[PDB]
């Protein structure tokens, strides 16, 4: 039907229009070379979320912990030395310099032997050092946002069955598609799941995908990023660029036999091999 | 490079792998082996005849000594016009290896010029001895004014009838001090991004380059040729045409030595190089989306099964596994910029404890 | 436009470091403050 | 560098006056707990404008637990400015800019190079029509 | 921790993210494919319509 069956019954001559080549279709017609890079992807809602403020191991990395405890030390045996020269703060310079990490602690009554108060200014200069070194960690982590993907791509495990997941979703195509031919060809399930969660039009399905009447499409991996180029508000970008996909590409159908393939070939060579397209 | 040394050695790898899936799929033997040179093959004059010629995969092809060419086939206008191809595999386009990835003590002490510390001393020292003054003439005592001249500063008290207001605006000053050292800190180390790519083909510095910009691509390769035809790359080619170089890791190695500043080469490749070697960046702008397909003769009854062999590669995750096998096959730190801020904390500490010892051995 | 686009470029548009003139309003505010200290110890 | 001038007077304007008002409301609630239930009459305003930035100056444990109510409000309004003031200086750098040293062709400096310390210097090509 | 996450965070608010939300390039064929809020104008019958 369609193109297909203007072609192979020959009421046309080609299919100069946007069509996706597989095996069935090589099967019926000859195609020509393709020339644009047009695979499938993955639309979801993709809203706006959080950064995933999760953790840091960028100053110590669990090796400077080690640091603070040997100064630690270093201090305690002083202010013991301090002590010994000049009967509660034998454990409790280690609380002194501890509490002091953070600035805020009980004031100590600090000794007039000039040497704590030495240690205290170089403890409070490092401080200096590395409050401003939180402030460059969290400084380093808001440079770009950033979603994560709840879905990594069409081996995903989440494709199995969403009610093994807490949240469920929905996956849709396009009614009597290729891609629908795709998926039978692929996983019997997906197209189980897939029968109760059709649509009917393409903005059809890009509403639904706003709206929230639908969580997730499959389609044509170009035509997608197209329509996120002009996405009003441009709040899909989807997930990479087609790499856990069919990627495949787009030509034009010519009949079995016909003399036009090698000159329309060349033809698309030359269109591509100087900046035209 | 060597007279005579032809030997028997082990292929594998990404196309080993794709042939072994054609020897799968249908019904043939064949043999492996190489090509003599290291050249693609370019339509270039020879001395004879006025005539151009070919040479390297596509001379062994023309020739017949060669039946099937499975190589990163740049599929193109010029090799179509005298051989039939097949449909592509691999989508892969072109891009520019540069070295941008510059590494780093951040600017505490040290690289830094000494105007704040030495600044701050002096401007501490004047404020302790006027509060000294202003001790003697009140409206251990100077190691109490000079120590809390320090707890001032020290961020973690004497007679000051008319001095607390000089000790208000002090604490002020040392805290506004420290936080716009803080902000400028944290501004300069967000903003250390400048530009140092090249941002594609549309590059005018390229179109006129200077000593510096050293680009150029594998010497007889179908790159050359394709920038050959266009006009608006001739300039360039008077820039390549002198330090074309035989092979990829030719120019690995050369711009890893910094003998070239940029190589135009195939994306994924440079990708996998990036994730084996990671002081490598390619640039953004992705320019001449190519194919590469499989080298094959003329009208043959090895050209429709075989490509519909690759369609049946391509319709199924057997490219997904080739991907697995080597694509997605891939590879205020404190321990460099604060290690010197501990040793000037280590060697402090160190002359604090003998200036202890001196102040003991003293009283 | 054109020969505009072709013969002309555009990649060059319109650097961190201490300022000296901040904390020199600073010291300015500062020696305000040493002549109110000097001013309130004279009488 | 952009070269500002301070980070005072065109950030704080309008907000210091408000500020000093607050500053002289808690002095004046300080002083009315301190007479109502040892120098929390006039030296309040320094340890109140000392708890602004909180410098490691030992001053007094108050007593009063209207002092400890107005010290822990004092000290979250003073980190919350202080992040503000912070963010404020942030948002400063974001803007780049450069000035322009000759912003005129009838500037000073064309007048005579002995206006100003380094004998700068400017030519053309000749003959030309410039 | 929490009142510098709080610090930085109020820091990274104002650092302008979306810095720029319309279709200004000329280019864009935004301007080739309008919408029913994409409402650019001119004078009637002046140089700019011929
Ligand atoms: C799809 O095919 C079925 C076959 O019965 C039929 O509903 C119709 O031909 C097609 N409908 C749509 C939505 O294209
Ligand atoms: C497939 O290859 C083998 C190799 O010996 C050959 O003998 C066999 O006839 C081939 N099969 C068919 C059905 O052609
Ligand atoms: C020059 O001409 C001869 C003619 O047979 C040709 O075979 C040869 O390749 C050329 N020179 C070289 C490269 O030896
Ligand atoms: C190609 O495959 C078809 C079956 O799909 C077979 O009938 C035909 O003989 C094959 N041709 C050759 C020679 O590869
Ligand atoms: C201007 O042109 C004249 C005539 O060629 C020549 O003599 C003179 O040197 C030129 N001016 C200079 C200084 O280049």
């Amino acid at each position: 039907n369609g193109m297909i069956g203007e072609v192979v019954y020959q009421r046309a001559v080609m299919a100069v229009g946007s069509l996706t080549i597989n095996e069935e279709r090589s099967e019926v017609v000859d195609f020509s070379v393709p020339f644009v890079e047009t695979g499938i992807s993955v639309m979801v809602s993709r809203s706006n979320g959080t950064v995933s403020p999760s953790a840091f191991l960028e100053p110590f990395s669990a090796s400077v912990w080690v640091m603070m405890f040997v100064m630690l030390l270093i201090v305690s045996a002083i202010a013991v030395f301090v002590f010994e020269y000049f009967s509660f703060t034998i454990g409790k310079a280690i609380w002194l310099l501890w509490g002091l990490v953070f600035n805020n602690s009980v004031p100590v009554q600090n000794p007039k032997g000039t040497t704590s108060k030495i240690m205290v200014s170089v403890w409070a200069f490092f401080a200096v050092i590395f409050l401003a070194s939180y402030t460059a960690n969290l400084a380093a982590f808001m440079i770009q946002e950033e979603f994560v993907d709840q879905v990594t791509g069409l081996s995903d495990k989440k494709f199995q069955r969403p009610h093994d997941y807490s949240p469920p979703f929905r996956f849709g195509t396009v009614p009597n598609g290729s891609t629908e031919r795709n998926i039978r060809n692929n996983y019997p399930y997906m197209h189980q799941y897939m029968t109760r969660f059709n649509q009917r039009g393409v903005e059809d399905a890009l509403v639904s995908l706003k709206t929230g009447k639908l969580d997730a499409f499959i389609y044509d991996a170009a035509v997608l990023n197209y329509k996120a180029g002009r996405d009003e508000g441009c709040k899909l970008v989807t997930i990479g660029s087609g790499y856990i996909f069919a990627t495949t590409g787009y030509g034009i159908a010519l009949q079995k036999g016909s003399p036009w393939k090698r000159q329309i070939d060349l033809a698309l060579l030359q269109f591509v091999g100087d900046g035209e397209m | 490079g060597s007279p005579r040394h032809t030997v028997p050695q082990c292929c594998y790898g990404f196309c080993i792998d794709l042939l072994i899936k054609l020897a799968r799929t249908m019904n043939f033997t064949y043999e492996v082996h190489l090509v003599a040179d290291g050249k693609f093959g370019t339509q270039e004059r020879v001395n004879n005849s006025n005539k151009k010629e070919w040479n390297g995969m596509m001379g062994e092809l023309l020739s017949g000594q060669a039946d099937m060419i499975v190589a990163p086939l740049t599929i193109n206008n010029e090799r179509a016009q005298y051989i039939e191809f097949s449909k592509p595999f691999k989508y892969q386009g072109l891009t520019i290896l540069v070295k941008k990835e510059i590494p780093r003590l951040d600017s505490f002490m040290q690289p830094f010029q000494s105007t704040l510390w030495l600044l701050v001393g002096l401007s501490v020292h004047v404020v302790a001895v006027m509060l000294y003054l202003l001790d003697r003439f009140s409206p251990l005592t100077l190691s109490s004014a000079m120590w809390f001249s320090w707890g001032v500063l020290l961020n973690s008290a004497p007679r000051s009838f008319s001095a607390r207001i000089l000790g208000m605006v002090w604490a002020g000053f040392a805290m506004i001090i420290v936080a716009s050292y803080t902000a400028n800190l944290a501004a300069f180390l967000v903003l250390d991004r400048p530009e140092e790519r090249i941002t594609g083909i549309n590059d005018p510095r390229l179109r006129n380059p200077s000593d510096k910009f050293i680009y150029a691509t594998v010497k007889q390769s179908s790159v050359d040729i394709y920038f050959r035809r266009q006009v608006e790359l001739s300039t360039m080619y008077r820039h390549m045409e002198k330090h074309n170089y035989e092979s990829a890791a030719e120019a690995i190695q050369a711009v890893r030595d910094n003998k070239l500043h940029a190589f135009i080469w195939d994306s994924a490749v440079l990708e996998f190089e990036a994730s084996q070697k990671c002081d490598l960046v390619t640039t953004g702008e992705l320019f001449f989306r190519s194919g590469f397909g499989i080298g094959m003769r003329k009208d043959s009854p090895w050209k429709q099964n075989v490509s519909l062999s690759i369609l049946k590669s391509h319709e199924n995750g057997f490219m997904e596994d080739l991907d697995k096998t080597w694509v997605r096959y891939q590879e205020t730190l404190t321990f460099e910029n604060m290690a010197g801020v501990f040793m000037l904390v280590a060697g402090g500490i160190v002359a604090g404890i003998f200036l202890i010892f001196i102040e003991i051995a003293y009283k | 436009e054109e020969l505009e686009t072709l013969w002309l470029t555009g990649i060059c548009h319109n650097s961190s470091q201490l300022d000296i003139d901040n904390m020199a309003g600073v010291f300015y505010m500062l020696a305000a403050a040493m002549a109110l200290s000097l001013i309130t110890f004279i009488w």
